[PDB]
């Protein structure tokens, strides 16, 4: 809200970028090993429809929320930077 | 062995001067529990600091059946004393 | 008795306060459906004054008395938690 930086769109983003990705490459990793154990507690319960309109298997479920969890935590970074939200997506 | 996502709003309460804690327990994800039966996590959330004997400590979210990713969004309400300050808690 | 709960506002009134707003519910339609019908039958008596001294006509009583047959059948449960209470109020 300073003029001096209302004037700008915001450097201390580019500090931390880095970071971010190296966090969002061990969220891939995590995502993938999670992915595994989702769907091997899915496949040795032959795949149980979650409910008799939840069509789908859990595995789904488990893989979407790890998926959101972890999309969940960039967008309330809300970086103000476009071009490293634009890389970080 | 996990995460939870919580978001947690202190509340100098604005009705009174003493601190509330607002915890709405979002979900958890990661739960090192792939177990020999029906998982059936729930969430114990406790309040620790002094003077909380005549206080409720604990809440707990609904249980979610074999979900290693449970989602709550439920949302519960300390009441820390009015003498000790936040970084008593 | 036991010191452990001797300590403590009892939480079971959270369990059956659902069930408690149900019923308000349940009541406050059969209310609102006894309204109509007892200002109709009021209407049907040409809004005659209770008594020519008791000014006001007869579907005033009948609203107080279901509306405090309904509040004691509240007030029967004297829940010791007091904001569930602040609910049903």
């Amino acid at each position: 809200e300073l003029p001096t930086f209302k004037d700008r769109v915001p450097e201390y983003p580019a500090w931390f970028e880095p970071f971010v990705i190296q966090w969002l490459d061990e969220n891939e990793e995590v995502s993938r090993d999670f992915l595994h154990g989702a769907l091997e507690r899915d496949k040795k319960d032959g795949f149980q429809q979650t409910s008799e309109h939840a069509l789908f298997s859990c595995s789904v479920v488990d893989v979407f929320s790890q998926l959101n969890q972890s999309f969940e935590i960039i967008k309330k970074l809300e970086c103000p930077d476009p071009q490293i939200v634009g890389h970080y997506m | 062995v996990g995460e939870v996502s919580v978001h947690v709003e202190l509340f100098t309460h604005p009705g009174t001067g003493e601190q509330k804690v607002t915890v709405k327990v979002v979900a958890a994800n990661d739960l090192k529990w792939q177990t020999s039966g029906i998982f059936r996590p729930f969430i114990e959330v406790n309040i620790v600091g002094p003077q909380l004997s005549d206080k409720k400590r604990k809440f707990a979210t609904k249980s979610k059946n074999n979900s290693w990713a449970p989602k709550y969004n439920e949302s519960f309400q300390f009441s820390l004393s009015a003498d000790a300050g936040p970084e008593c808690y």
